[PDB]
């Protein structure tokens, strides 16, 4: 709206690596979860499929295209509840304690569902689990929200 | 374990000493609802995590900005040095001091 | 340049001024390769390295040569910490896939033709980014350890 | 401040006071970074140090300075005694979690956050509490050895 963000079209300028001011529909999957936005993977391909884009082929944008489908995806970020995060994980592990045994979350991380990759899981565990091969998920949970 | 995945009603089932039992054809129509109910659930949960990994990748990829120039341009140095009379010499000579 | 660094281009340059006045002039570029082995040094040699100058090679004069060759000089220190970052779990070398993809894939000065470049006379183990070390030696100071 | 402290910040006032009259000017700063390797040292950065005192720096003034941003400044072998006091019965590095319940649980300035900052650049062994040592060198003479 203007609050009109001009910072986002200074990121765009920082993700177009030639430098003419559009950005491939591959991309905008993580500039929208880098200008604070969390939509699902399948939630960006459908929008996509939805307007008949199809990301299989080549790809440029415009910042006109970009804008409108960031503000396309803005709406949902009040499925962002932290109680159901912490809740999942509760559910996930015996006794009164937030511990994920190490494998248990790295393996569901890369097989279940949306598959991340097993390099980003261990990135997404490095340093809140320690050699113990028990992950406090309380604080994991909080420092994965704290980017 | 395996059970442990799955946007699957975790009712629907049952296990026992050798072998899960599985509803089809009522139990089956719940679990299923419960399927799309994860996809929800789940989705959105997939979702964050997704957008939260590569979100370190940018804080890694950041990070190591310089520390490739830095192996950048040093690796550049030498190959153009190696073959420099005056520098093969500091080489030979390079030991002789202290 | 840190002052370790140029202290060693300052006894470096003492070893090839033989006349000890501060400029290293043709004879002295003469009289340090014929002490070092080389009775056969051409005088077209010693009139290349005075041609990389504007001038008289005083510690200046030949600190700036070396710092306008050396633009990218990475001690070795600095190549063992960003060694020690791409294999963070200590002591094994690094795959030699593995160097090749992150050389590409982040900069344009990893692309591939230089890393075929990198696997020639940096051997194997080197190029293939197992061993480690002997690289920053070798980037440090030049020719077979 | 014990004796042969203060005779080192005597021999460091004196490389610094290249002019040997007892008061360090903001020449004397530019000609001491000038010989160890700043060519490029700005007049913004000496004119820096000197708005940290009231007047001209001589000895006196050199060490009331470093007193006042030192007052919590402790020798290698106090800092050896009281890590040998936490591992009393030698040779081994102390672990990580012992030291992180034994700074807060004592005291405030043992917090958790400080104790993050502890182990960011006083690396790992020297953090998590079991190299023991290393930390002692880097806290009467900084950066990494």
């Amino acid at each position: 709206s203007k609050a009109a963000a001009d910072d986002f079209k200074e990121a765009f300028l920082l993700f177009d690596r030639t430098g003419d001011a559009k950005i491939t529909a591959s991309q905008v999957g993580d500039i929208a979860r880098a200008l604070g936005q969390n939509p699902t993977n399948a939630e960006i391909n459908k929008i996509l499929g939805n307007p008949s884009k199809e990301e299989m082929n080549a790809a440029a944008i415009t910042f006109e295209e970009f804008l409108p489908m960031l503000q396309a995806a803005a709406n949902n970020k009040d499925q962002g509840t932290f109680e159901d995060f912490v809740e999942g994980l509760r559910v996930f592990d015996k006794e009164g304690n937030g511990t994920v045994m190490g494998a248990e979350l790295r393996h569901v991380l890369a097989t279940l569902g949306e598959k991340m990759t097993e390099e980003e899981v261990e990135e997404l565990m490095k340093g809140q689990e320690d050699s113990n091969g028990c992950i406090n998920y309380e604080a994991f949970v909080k420092h994965i929200m704290s980017v | 374990k395996l059970l442990g995945g799955g946007d699957v009603d975790h009712t629907q089932y049952a296990f026992g000493h050798t072998k899960v039992f599985f509803k089809a054809g009522l139990l089956g129509l719940l679990e299923e609802m419960r399927d799309d109910k994860l996809a929800e659930i789940i989705t959105a949960t997939q979702a964050r995590c997704r957008g939260f990994l590569m979100r370190v990748e940018y804080r890694a990829m950041v990070e190591r900005r310089e520390s490739i120039f830095c192996i950048q341009y040093n690796v550049r140095s030498f190959m153009n040095v190696k073959h420099w009379p005056w520098m093969k010499l500091f080489f030979k000579i390079k030991p002789l001091l202290k | 340049f840190d002052e370790t660094e140029i202290e060693d281009f300052k006894e470096a340059f003492t070893v090839i001024d033989q006349n000890a006045d501060g400029i290293i002039d043709k004879d002295d570029l003469r009289e340090t390769f014929a002490a070092m082995g080389r009775l056969n040094v051409k005088n077209e040699e010693l009139d290349a390295m005075i041609k990389e100058a504007s001038g008289p090679i005083n510690f200046t004069v030949f600190l700036t040569m070396f710092g306008e060759k050396l633009k990218g000089a990475d001690p070795e220190d600095v190549i063992m910490g960003a060694f020690k970052v791409l294999d963070p779990d200590g002591k094994g070398s690094i795959k030699k896939s593995f160097l090749e993809e992150l050389l590409t894939t982040g900069g344009g000065r990893f692309t591939p033709e230089e890393i075929k470049n990198m696997w020639a006379a940096f051997p194997p183990d080197v190029a293939g980014n197992v061993d480690y070390k002997n690289i920053c030696y070798v980037i440090t100071h030049g020719e077979d350890a």
